[PDB]
RNA sequence: AUUGGGCGUAAAGCAAGCGCAGGCGGAUUGAAAAGUCUGGUGUUAAAGGCAGCUGCUUAACAGUUGUAUGCAUUGGAAACUAUUAAUCUAGAGUGUGGUAGGGAGUUUUGGAAUUUCAUGUGGAGCGGUGAAAUGCGUAGAUAUAUGAAGGAACACCAGUGGCGAAGGCGAAAACUUAGGCCAUUACUGACGCUUAGGCUUGAAAGUGUGGGGAGCAAAUAGGAUUAGAUACCCUAGUAGUCCACACCGUAAACGAUAGAUACUAGCUGUCGGGGCGAUCCCCUCGGUAGUGAAGUUAACACAUUAAGUAUCUCGCCUGG
């Protein structure tokens, strides 16, 4: 558990959200940094790849859902942070 | 719950019953 | 036509007419099988002591 | 009235609908409930006035806006179900588009067809009378 | 049956598997075309002839003829009737026929448009056999 | 109902001592008033087992309803895998089906039917499925009369 | 096998996941009328397949007449399909609390084993299969005890048990990480299925490198039955093995069964939680063996722990 109440209540999409779009990708990707860190640490970690490419994978279905479902409400993390 | 009742018909006693008055 | 039983692990609908009685109990099978039988005898002019009447039996399988 | 387990967004409305009827026909299972859907609720209705289904309600939680729809699948009391079976036509990833001209009986005639054409469910049947084609969505008897 | 999958490849309808390949194909000279003419009858150099024991449970002496047709390939042909083909390096004809106790055997020699010795000891079937009729 | 004779099965086994060879004998019966039945009969004798399939061919005669002297909505029979469909066909191109499939037909009271046999050649599992298909036709008065709004279609 | 089949034992599920495209994509209303249907139009070559007709002695034929898809053009319906603004949350998870497990990448020690080496003893044997022999021992072998030590992995812990992308997971400990399970009256507004393409690991055997080799070990050397004993029997014995880098990519990787969605009698019990409640019995949900009715089937048999029923996609098989 790295992160599971900072960023779903310090960042409001709508009147108010506990899960939603934006704040479980923004959530997504701090644990991608964080696993990340930890195979580069630690090498021979392959649950945690697997892990990575679903999360970042259901965040692009994520996203792409999002693209005509409304106007617009995905222009906060469409990116990638790990070069 | 049910808030519109329509077509009036309910299935409870639904084991069979035959074979009437037989010679 | 065949009359039968339904106890614990079959449907009640295998025969024409449906009884979910019981017989395997020691206070049951007694008063079933006297009111099955008077049910019938008294086509045959023939003594009927379980029909309508307070007759009735307490007593274990024997 | 749910049965257990309330029904979550299937891939469609119709294929639920006929999991929920197949299994009332062989579990011994009389009232299904399925999603809230407005073709249910027509088809459903279609079917009551036809005269092979009993009792149909909408149903709601403690809020309203959700809904799902249950129904009892005319059973008689001596254990006979009015619906023997049911096949489809149209299908999700094929809607089969058949014109006024490409409407046939239902393989004798005996059985009953619904279409999708214009603006809710016609039969087959009837659809022939005002020229009107449209999507098959499934054949019952 | 899945057909999600099998759209990009189809399936396709085999419904027969034959073994008469001579009598699809025909060659002409000054230009190559293997073009499939239902040639009725096709012809041939019957470059052997010889007797090959048959299947391990049988044991017998029938016999066979190696003939070479126009496309290219190297096979058998069965004998039939008494009179056996044994023209050695002649234009044979063959016809559609199967015998299946010898490997190989697929066709049968017809005799009276390439009339070899004209088959004798069969009169009851003149379709491969070479005959002729003792009526008027 | 005639007591005919129809298939020989020659079944044969052996145990510690001895070989019981058996022979089945297969007997259809019927009608064409829709009193139809089919038996096997298993014995060792061979009078005995005709005297089996004649019993079994007198006693069950079972009745099929004649609902237009023909076919009128598709059946498929598939019991033991070996799959007999049924198409109706034109009245005048005649019963066009197998030898035991036009005589089963004939004997049932009915003929001009469209067959189909799926599956491999073998006779009482055909027959068995053939018997499947058989109870399979549909009647409309009670899907009529059961309808809350009463009519058949 | 779209029409017209299955994949467990038939031809038959990818090794296993992630897995973009992809198709599907629960329902409301405004809108297009996009697909669908409806309404409007012009077109559809003769002889001709078909069809009324004639002339053929009559059919063989010839003609007469007609039988339309298709294609271009224009407006209405709102069901389903992609759907618009909003959406409804019943899912995906996610706010939160409880939460069990051999889950795992990472890092530590402990038990001792093992055989030795310094140490002494001691008398006479060791090796072994059906029986022996090969093969070891007085110059002290068996065996011995502590000291010290190399590689090496941890008797039991091991279940109507759980955690598991598969492959699997147990001397412990912990960093970290992952998956959960139960419950949240909740939110984005259904935001997800399969997987072209891409990504990932992959039991184990073995390989080059550097090191280590404790131990056994193929191939076998020798020896025992033997007609042969090459397979099976015993000893000596190295490749191999082992630690890490790089390469390993398959298994009878299986559930002989790829999944995902939604639904469907039960029961003996039991497991994780919510638990009233010594524990309990007793359940709520997920799981764990069986069960048997529907259902399923070529039969095996499966059956709410389907080989049951329907929706969507990738892999395969058309007789050997």
């Amino acid at each position: 558990q790295i992160d599971k109440n900072g960023i779903i209540k310090s960042a409001q999409l709508h009147d108010k959200d506990v899960g939603s779009i934006q704040v479980q990708v923004s959530l997504l990707t701090s644990q991608i940094k964080q696993l990340t860190d930890h195979l580069l640490a630690n090498k021979k970690d392959f649950i945690s790849k697997r892990g990575l490419y679903a999360k970042v994978s259901k965040r692009k279905r994520l996203l792409k859902y999002l693209k005509h479902n409304d106007l617009e409400a995905y222009r906060n993390l469409v990116k990638t942070l790990n070069l | 719950r049910t808030e519109k009742a329509q077509k009036p018909k309910e299935e409870l006693w639904d084991v069979v019953q035959k074979m009437g008055n037989f010679d | 036509p065949v009359v039968a039983l339904c106890n614990t692990n079959t449907n009640p609908e295998l025969v024409d007419f449906i009884i979910p009685a019981n017989n395997h109990q020691p206070q049951s099978t007694c008063l079933l099988m006297n009111l099955l039988a008077d049910a019938v005898a008294e086509a045959k002019a023939m003594p009927t002591m379980f029909a309508y009447k307070p007759d009735e039996e307490i007593q274990i399988e024997i | 009235i749910t049965t257990t387990k309330p029904i979550k967004a299937h891939f469609d409305p119709v294929a639920d609908l006929l999991t929920k009827i197949n299994n009332a026909r062989k579990a011994k299972l009389m009232t299904v409930t399925t999603i809230a859907s407005k073709l249910k609720i027509a088809i459903l209705e279609i079917l009551v006035k036809e005269g092979y289904l009993a009792n149909f309600q909408v149903l709601e939680n403690k809020s309203k806006t959700k809904r799902i729809v249950t129904f009892n699948l005319k059973y008689t009391q001596r254990r006979i179900p009015s619906i023997n079976g049911v096949k489809q036509i149209s299908k999700p990833g094929l809607r089969i588009y058949r014109p006024f001209e490409k409407l046939p009986l239902v393989l004798n005639g005996l059985g009953i067809a619904i279409i999708s054409t214009s603006d809710g469910v016609m039969t087959d049947k009837v659809a022939r009378l005002k020229k009107i084609g449209g999507e098959i969505l499934a054949y019952v008897w | 049956a899945t057909i999600a999958q099998l759209i990009r490849k189809p399936r396709k309808k085999k419904k027969v598997k034959s073994k008469s390949p001579a009598l699809h194909y025909n060659l002409n000279l000054l230009n190559k075309k293997v073009t499939n003419v239902y040639s009725p009858l096709k012809r041939g150099v019957c470059t052997r002839v010889g007797t090959m024991t048959p299947k391990k449970p049988n044991s017998a002496l029938r016999k066979y003829a190696k003939v070479r047709l126009t496309n290219g390939f190297e096979v058998l042909t069965y004998i039939p009737g008494e009179g056996h083909n044994l023209q050695e390096h002649s234009v044979t004809l063959l016809r559609g026929g199967r015998v299946k106790d010898l490997p190989g055997v697929r066709y049968h020699i017809v005799r009276g448009t390439l009339d070899t010795v004209g088959v004798e000891k069969r009169r009851q079937q003149r379709s491969a056999y070479g005959a002729k009729k003792p009526k008027a | 109902f005639e007591e005919r004779i129809v298939k020989l099965k020659r079944i044969s086994k052996t145990t510690k001592g001895g070989r019981n060879m058996r022979f089945s004998v297969l007997v259809v019966v019927g009608n064409r008033k829709g009193k139809i039945g089919y038996g096997i009969a298993k014995a060792l004798e061979v009078p005995n087992a005709i005297k089996k399939a004649i019993k079994a061919a007198h006693n069950s005669l079972h009745t099929i309803e004649i609902h237009k002297g023909s076919i009128y909505h598709e059946v498929i029979g598939r019991s033991g895998a070996s799959r007999v469909l049924l198409k109706p066909a034109p009245q005048g191109t005649g019963i066009i089906a197998g030898g035991a499939i036009r005589a089963i037909i004939e004997l049932a009271g009915y003929s001009d039917i469209y067959t189909k046999n799926l599956g491999r050649n073998t006779p009482i599992n055909m027959i068995h499925a053939t018997m499947d298909g058989i109870l399979k036709q549909l009647s409309p008065r009670r899907v009529a009369i059961l309808r809350n709004k009463n009519l058949n279609e």
